């Protein structure tokens, strides 16, 4: 998927954007799981 | 007794209050926003009945106690009841020290500022949470969407609105209000059940009827054709055991209850149905945001749990929207708790403590601070 | 039953329709441009309710009936309603045979030609007036000024524009449009009243709120200083008996409603406020017309009835206009009826029948004639 | 009231007893404008002890019940209805009304019913509203002496509306349209 | 009174209305007596 | 004032003008009153 890697690599401002383009519509998700790491 | 903290994602869902920790997969607490007054208050050996521990206990042991929402119409008229409600929350099913954990709070649009003012200072004082933050339930569900663009029909707990968006960009001018609520359909269907030879006035009757809805009531894509069917539609006469025990018969009401969300004439609101409210919000939108809106037709609400609701959307728009454009209504199965999920994610936004309503900022800036440049 | 004739000075004021005879000192007819649909239409012994005789009757006996403007946005979408409206006019408060008397009609700039086309032939046919003529309400108010030179801020009934002039000489290039209307401020203030803990959605509520404006709302010369006052300005909390009966409280909204005519950000128009629209029209003007414009700063509109409006003019220009030149804004107390007065004078211009839209000229030249070389 | 008469040392269960007690009401029972003050009176209000010949023949004694029977139409707690009294039902209906219909409602406070024949019923209206309605508006409750038969009078006038046969449920219309017809577009 | 004359002269639709304005609150009345004639 | 006389004497084309110079800013006026005569 690389959404893990690229949404821990992309901008944050654009973490929003590119979770929404690079397949993580649940940027909601991406952050909650990024947090499951840092939650 | 652990590391830094985890937020307190707490929702004051219009009908039920729901909440969990930061980034929880489900708000661990949910129950009606009722206050209970035992009618006759019989005297017995000892006691054991608290006035208004309603939570989820009261309705089961309902009847004597009446029902009260502090937030009756999405807006709270009493609070003492209500802060004791949150105490029940944080110490009976949250059973936690508010001072321990940060909490994000749900506030609906159009609230007078003083409402969140007080809710804040009271939570600070009584609950002394590390600090708090609040957000629009509509907006929280909107982050729960992740759909940066498009309008959301936030007909969820007990309210209805439209939330036009683009890349997270929503117009307050483009957002309207709908007083319609599960309570409203409640009153309507109770009315109809009564007029059809039934005595439906009692509170527990009120809960029963809402349940009758949530498990029975649907909506028909077509109105007159399905009503002509009901003239002889032998399918729809499913009668349901009245929970007291005698099967209560049901007919076309199983659908023609909520459609009034499109036609408030029978419910008696000059207001226009959900669909055309969405549509006119669309028109006020800019030129080409509207195709996205069609594709971003994100529905929201478990109250909107009815079958064919989305399909009725597409068809009604079609009747309204040009065929040139293509309509795509969204509606997650997880719509009523989607608000709490978005709250959990946002409060969990450990990159986003900075927006947090802390002790000091509040104290030096009093209550007014939370309102200026922040919420 | 008298001598030759006297014109029919009739104004379709955006909010109310007003009219009188040629050279009358006041348009004898004025009332809202509303259409009324009784919501529930209760069945009683006999009848006595006409659908849409709204005129001035409906609003008093409002509620059941909804509100409709044929000319909703200064432009008319329905006419059957509207010609019956003029029938009410000419036979209930004009109570006169249109065939008897010539009538001059008010048409706003930017109208599609077909609008006046039809209005014409329908008035000919249904009303068979001796013949008619039409003129721009802006232009009619401009003759009401008699100020041959200068721009007029025609923010009157329900529209806003600038009318730069010199010796009666106005540039269409120099005239712009403002969708802002009493309706717009209506929506804004209704919004604010609702968000401050109020349920302001209903039609009669709409009329009530406009009245709340017209008798309460003002504008402050300064914005932030007066808003800081409102932080504690104990003067401005005048609460007004809600006409239902409970005094409705009022604060800074009593002024910060209409200023958005200078800042449409809060009302959400990218458009620039009235003042800078006037100013940039000024810049597009020639070199020295502008001093006259300063002196001919003729305001217009009863919607602009607010206190300090003119003074806010001079100060804002000052901030804009060079101090070298001297600014003089005009604003008659008789600004909303000034349009009708100018119409009465012009139609009364018995030296000016020749411009008159007659039976024959129309018939031989059909509808198109009134548009070519005439209006 | 049968309950209360029984509990006060009386055996009021029988049907004819039921008619007798309703009559006892209609000719005796009233309502007091004030509740607690009039109940404190009843603690020693030697006026209200009028005892009435039980129609069988033995005078039945009466006290404060002569009023505190029907007030429960304002307080259904003692009768045990969660429902709110007549007055606040009227009032909340008023609130749901539009803005200014309410002054007329105040002036059009038309009462109806011979069951409501009680003394001071209208006055209790105005006072309770007053406690509820803003003093800004003026309350006028209506109550004809001819209220119970007023329904029949209105029926006589309307049916007598010989300009209004057209709404009439005839043989044919019914027969061709069966029973359902009378319900659609008519009643 | 003229209610007799004007409620046999006024509109019917507005017989209702003008019995209620021109003094016959008992439009109820006016019709029942109009009928006492035509009853 | 002489506006009456000179605005019934001046040109008409310039009745406009000279009502606006010789004091009748309400040329509007001057015509409506000229008409009150001929209205």
């Amino acid at each position: 998927e690389d959404v893990w890697e690229i949404l821990r690599q992309a901008p944050p401002s654009e973490y929003e954007r590119i979770a929404f383009q690079y397949g993580v519509t649940d940027l909601r998700g991406m952050l909650k799981r990024l947090k499951g790491m840092r939650r | 007794d652990d590391e830094e903290t985890t937020a307190l994602v707490c929702d004051n869902g219009s009908g039920l209050v729901k909440a969990g920790f930061a980034g929880d997969d489900a708000p661990r607490a949910v129950f009606p926003s009722i206050v209970g007054r035992p009618r006759h208050q019989g005297v017995m050996v000892g006691m054991g009945q608290k006035d208004s521990y309603v939570g989820d206990e009261a309705q089961s042991k309902r009847g004597i106690l009446t029902l009260k929402y502090p937030i009756e119409h999405g807006i709270i008229t009493n609070w003492d009841d209500m802060e004791k409600i949150w105490h029940h929350t944080f110490y009976n099913e949250l059973r936690v020290a508010p001072e321990e954990h940060p909490t994000l709070l749900t506030e609906a649009p159009l609230n007078p500022k003083a409402n969140r003012e007080k809710m804040t200072q009271i939570m600070f004082e009584t609950f002394n949470v590390p600090a708090m933050y609040v957000a629009i339930q509509a907006v929280l569900s909107l982050y729960a969407s992740g759909r940066t663009t498009g309008i959301v029909l936030d007909s969820g707990d007990g309210v209805t609105h439209n939330v036009p968006i683009y890349e997270g960009y929503a117009l307050p001018h483009a957002i309207m209000r709908l007083d319609l609520a599960g309570r409203d359909l409640t009153d309507y269907l109770m009315k109809i059940l009564t007029e059809r030879g039934y005595s439906f006035v009692t509170t527990a009757e009120r809960e029963i009827v809402r349940d009758i809805k949530e498990k029975l009531c649907y909506v028909a894509l077509d109105f007159e054709n399905e009503m002509a069917t009901a003239a002889s539609s032998s399918s729809l006469e499913k009668s349901y055991e009245l929970p007291d025990g005698q099967v209560i018969t049901i007919g076309n009401e199983r659908f023609r209850c909520p459609e009034t969300l499109f036609q408030p004439s029978f419910i008696g609101m000059e207001s226009a149905g959900i669909h055309e409210t969405t549509y006119n919000s669309i028109m006020k939108c800019d030129i080409d945001i509207r195709k996205d809106l069609y594709a971003n037709n994100v529905l929201s609400g478990g109250t909107t749990m009815y079958p064919g609701i989305a399909d009725r959307m597409q068809k009604e728009i079609t009747a309204l929207a040009p065929s040139t454009m293509k309509i795509k209504i969204i509606a997650p199965p997880e719509r009523k708790y989607s608000v709490w999920i978005g709250g959990s994610i946002l409060a969990s936004l450990s990159t986003f403590q900075q927006m947090w309503i802390s002790k000091q900022e509040y104290d030096e800036a009093g209550p007014s601070i939370v309102h200026r440049k922040c919420f």
